[PDB]
């Protein structure tokens, strides 16, 4: 409906809707990330060597061959698993056989 | 009353193939991650190879790599070293050495746990002569 | 990309009196996860295999006599013997124990005077 | 004594149960029905529970 | 320096913590006071905390 003659002031540096939006999107994706599966299970160092693909000039050690002995769906045992991990991901570490960690652990 | 005796050395042409044979007692073999070590005649200490207690994680010095190949029997208390196409700056002593302890907590969800001691116990050593 | 260096490769010393052998790494041996200095000493006597001397920075070997003592930061290092006797000399080698792939300096030769 | 129609029913099942520390274990045995696990091939063990 | 009417109250007890990595520990050495300390006979360790 449009007001004829009605000249309202705006701020919008001080619209509570602004805020009421951040907390709403927050809230949002915190509530739908909580449901889901934890990777603290994968805290744990990474043998990572350079990728054996074709590497581009700008792509020299961005991506990174970890691998790593993981859980399985069972206690008791273990899995060797390979992923390519990019750099911004991991941060060196000092161990026996690894070199890299994730970097949120 | 730690030993490891080395044995399987000689004299091989360039371009061939020998296998080393470590043989150790006096302590468990299954516990202790094995090294080994090269001396070029002439020459200062040269680490070569190490392989982990249960033979899964190998780790070779770059200057060995391709042509070294490192296991284990722990079954039989014993440590090979099979060398390939092996160059004349190959000839050395090569000594296998004992490294840290070990385990491996199965009642502590699989825990790991290791202790260093440098190379510990060394053996007798045994020569490799790369020549014709 | 790290090496091991050692200036006195040859440091004669009278028998029954100190003597030290200074080693550099060209870069730090300090383990962040633990705050350890793995670096390793061994001696080789003539005709015998290497022995282990001293693990980590300062820890002394089993059998070792308490005369050897090693101190350092994390990149300089040295093993001082309080007293050299002929059983104490013979080529010292260091060896870095930070990464796994384990490399040894070229050595130096203790000897008598 | 398992009656005709009960053989292979249920299964005497010994496993490593976790206790209330971290760091022990607890050899355990129970009955589960041929139901609840399945077959399974290892070194030491040959089932596990159906839905894990 | 621990006074007479504080005999037995503290006790400086060696366990092996987790860490931030799952397969690693950390042996830590903390001080505790007794009230929070319950005994266990086991074989290499003394006690347990009272609320395991
Ligand atoms: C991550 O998890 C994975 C999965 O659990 C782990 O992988 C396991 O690794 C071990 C060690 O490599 C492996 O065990 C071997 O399995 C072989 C299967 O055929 C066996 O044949 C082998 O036995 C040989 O080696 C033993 C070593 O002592 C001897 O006792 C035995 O007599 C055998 O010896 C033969 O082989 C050696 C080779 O060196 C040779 O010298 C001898 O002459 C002889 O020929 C082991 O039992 C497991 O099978 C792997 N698991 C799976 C499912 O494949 C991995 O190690 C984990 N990683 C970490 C970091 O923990
Ligand atoms: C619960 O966990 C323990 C520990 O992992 C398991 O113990 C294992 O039991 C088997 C039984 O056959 C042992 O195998 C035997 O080992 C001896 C070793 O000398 C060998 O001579 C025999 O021929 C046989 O192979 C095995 O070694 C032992 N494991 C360990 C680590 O000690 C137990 O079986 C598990 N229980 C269940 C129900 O899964
Ligand atoms: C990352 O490394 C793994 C391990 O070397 C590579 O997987 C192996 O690749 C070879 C071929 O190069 C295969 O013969 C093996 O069977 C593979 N092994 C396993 C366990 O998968 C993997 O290809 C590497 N990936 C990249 C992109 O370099
Ligand atoms: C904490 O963990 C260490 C390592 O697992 C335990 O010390 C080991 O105890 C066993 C007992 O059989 C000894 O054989 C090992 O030699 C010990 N390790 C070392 C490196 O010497 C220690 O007992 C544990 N402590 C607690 C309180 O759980
Ligand atoms: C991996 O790539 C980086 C790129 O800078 C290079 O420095 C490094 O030596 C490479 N490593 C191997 C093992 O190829
Ligand atoms: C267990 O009972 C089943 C019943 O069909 C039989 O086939 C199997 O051989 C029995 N196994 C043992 C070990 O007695
Ligand atoms: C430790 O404290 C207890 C408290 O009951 C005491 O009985 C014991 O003798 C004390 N031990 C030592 C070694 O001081």
């Amino acid at each position: 409906i449009h007001l004829e003659n009605v000249t309202e002031e705006f701020n919008m540096w001080k619209n509570n809707m602004v805020e009421q939006m951040h907390e709403d999107i927050i809230s949002l994706w915190d509530q739908s990330l909580k449901p889901c599966v934890k990777l603290t299970p994968l805290c744990v160092g990474l043998q990572c060597t350079n990728v054996t693909n074709n590497i581009t000039d700008d792509m020299r050690g961005e991506l990174k061959n970890c691998s790593f002995n993981a859980t399985t769906e069972l206690r008791n045992k273990r899995q060797k698993v390979y992923s390519l991990f990019y750099r911004l991901d991991i941060v060196p570490m000092v161990d026996l056989w690894t070199n890299y960690r994730l970097i949120s652990c | 009353d730690v030993q490891l005796v080395e044995s399987g050395g000689g004299l091989v042409k360039p371009g061939g193939s020998l296998r080393l044979s470590c043989v150790a007692s006096g302590f468990t073999f299954s516990s202790y991650l094995m090294h080994w070590v090269r001396q070029a005649p002439g020459k200062g200490l040269e680490w070569v190879s190490v392989i982990s207690e249960s033979g899964g994680n190998i780790y070779y010095s770059d200057s060995v790599k391709g042509r070294f190949t490192i296991s284990r029997d722990n079954a039989k208390n014993s440590l090979f070293l099979q060398m390939n196409s092996l160059r004349a700056e190959d000839t050395a002593v090569y000594y296998c050495t004992r490294g840290g302890l070990f385990h491996i907590d199965y009642d502590d969800d699989y825990a790991y746990y290791y202790t260093g001691r440098g190379l510990d116990y060394w053996g007798q050593g045994v020569l490799v002569t790369v020549s014709a | 990309d790290i090496v091991m260096t050692q200036t006195p490769l040859s440091l004669p010393v009278t028998p029954g009196e100190p003597a030290s052998i200074s080693c550099r790494s060209s870069q730090s041996l300090l383990n962040s996860e633990d705050g350890n200095t793995y670096l390793d000493w061994y001696l080789q006597k003539p005709g015998q295999s290497p022995q282990l001397l001293i693990y980590e920075v300062s820890n002394r070997a089993s059998g070792v006599p308490d005369r050897f003592s090693g101190s350092g930061s994390d990149t300089d290092f040295t093993l001082e013997i309080s007293r050299v006797e002929a059983e104490d000399v013979g080529v010292y080698y260091c060896m870095k124990a930070l990464e796994f792939p384990f490399t040894f300096g070229p050595g130096t030769k203790l000897d008598i005077k």
